[PDB]
């Protein structure tokens, strides 16, 4: 592979800047691009640079190229949740039609909410009774908490999900557990998870 | 702009599949990439122009045609489950500063199933907020579950008082397999809408979880007694509770 990216992945808090690195061995070198790929979506070009430019900016994204050392960086200012995505470095060898694009494998950036007031709690969402399902919600824990799968194949547990109430200017993690069996209670739902000792069980 | 049809396709093993890609930018260079969820893009075909067709970096059973500049259709003569993934078309033209800028199409999500009788729509249920949450936090989380669907070709949204809302929403990035040890396992997806306690407690407020499911077309054959799993919206609703 003539195009290599670093890091493989990283997690940063919202508001913080980060730097992504790209290194290449492609020769001859014509140009270098950065792509942002959201999950389930096609890549979106951010900045395109030739050796005749050392800097390109696209809003909060600012890309640098040192063509001598065959290295580029992408800097993100004031990271936002929406910056969580795959970042792809692509290099083209020739300016003409017969040139080729060389893709790096990408860097996965995850941006976490800054949770100042964690209030971890497991709540039971009143039984739909239109549905045979019972639902438990683990919410308001810090992003340090990892939610585990259930030890029961008839109990479904989803991973932690960040929700942004862009008005109260409030962010919160939550995970959902459900099962249709008589066994299932919210007191046990997340037993396979390491949950904070102060977790509220109403 | 650059265009791809259909957005989603489910089809039985062995059938012929054509994926359309067109663009009116006058672009000569055009590309087909393949990508599974969470994986890297693999160039599968490219085209220099009007009558060009070259194999990409990854070998494929697919072929392509570039008879006209505007069209770059990808063909799979006999679909197999292994062809299941996302297919992204791209084009690039001469922009400025001596650059070719690559533009990607919307993509086609393709699932190849063994038998169309594997295709099921979602059942959708909304679950109302816990009174313990409301009194403890002054907030109210509704949960939506879409269950028993195949293929994984689904778009979930929340609607409040008839407007789609995005603030206060989280939908799992990926659905769960009901049966992880099975290839055509059906799926479940969860979503959360969080509002203020006073907003939930207003009985005039209407909350609706909507799941667009992409399934069989009116051209597909159906011999089952159960309803034909066509493309459809399945929804579930709740109104505010004054306590």
């Amino acid at each position: 592979n003539q195009v290599e990216q670093s890091p493989q992945s990283l997690i940063i808090l919202e508001g913080k800047n980060c730097t992504l690195q790209c290194n290449y061995t492609v020769s001859p070198f014509s140009n270098l691009r950065w792509y942002k790929q959201d999950t389930g979506r096609g890549p979106v070009s951010l900045t395109i640079m030739t050796f005749s430019e050392n800097t390109k900016s696209n809003g909060r994204y600012t890309a640098t190229l040192d063509a001598d050392t065959k290295q580029s960086s992408l800097h993100i200012t004031a990271s936002q949740l929406s910056d969580s995505a795959s970042y792809i470095c692509v290099v083209s060898d020739r300016g003409s039609t017969l040139g080729r694009l060389y893709f790096g494998r990408g860097t996965q950036l995850t941006v976490w909410p800054d949770i100042q007031n964690p209030d971890p709690a497991v709540y039971q969402l009143r039984d739909s009774k239109s549905s045979d399902k019972s639902v438990c919600l683990f919410t308001d824990f810090d992003s340090q908490t990892n939610v585990s799968q259930s030890k029961d194949s008839d109990v479904y547990i989803t991973d932690k999900c960040v929700l942004d109430m862009r008005s109260m200017d409030f962010k919160s993690n939550s995970a959902v557990a459900w099962s249709n069996k008589s066994d299932f209670a919210c007191a046990n739902a997340f037993n396979n998870s390491i949950i904070p000792e102060d977790t509220f069980f109403p | 702009d650059i265009y791809q049809t259909p957005r989603y396709l489910v089809i039985g093993t062995g059938k012929k599949i054509t994926l359309e890609c067109s663009q009116t930018m006058g672009h000569d260079k055009m590309y087909w990439y393949q990508q599974d969820p969470g994986m890297e893009l693999h160039l599968i075909h490219y085209s220099y122009g009007v009558n060009s067709t070259e194999k990409g970096d990854l070998s494929s059973e697919s072929t392509v045609s570039r008879i006209r500049t505007e069209h770059f259709p990808l063909t799979l003569e006999s679909a197999r489950p292994s062809h299941t993934s996302q297919y992204l078309c791209a084009s690039s033209g001469l922009r400025d500063r001596g650059l070719y800028e690559q533009y990607f199409g919307p993509g086609t999500r393709l699932t190849v199933t063994e038998d169309l009788k594997n295709v099921f729509p979602p059942e959708v249920a909304v679950f109302e907020p816990s009174e313990a949450e409301i009194s403890h936090t002054q907030k109210a989380t509704l949960v939506c579950l879409a269950t028993g669907f195949y293929p994984d070709h689904v778009e979930l949204s929340w609607w409040v008082n008839g407007k789609e809302v995005h603030s206060g929403v989280c939908t799992d990035p990926q659905p769960l397999k009901e049966q992880p040890a099975l290839n055509d396992s059906r799926y479940a997806l969860s979503s959360r809408l969080r509002v203020s306690a006073t907003f939930w407690q207003n009985p005039r407020n209407h909350f609706r979880c909507q799941v667009q499911f992409y399934g069989l077309s009116e051209n597909d054959e159906w011999t089952q007694d159960r309803a034909k799993p066509v493309t459809q919206i399945v929804s579930a609703e709740a109104w505010g509770r004054a306590d």
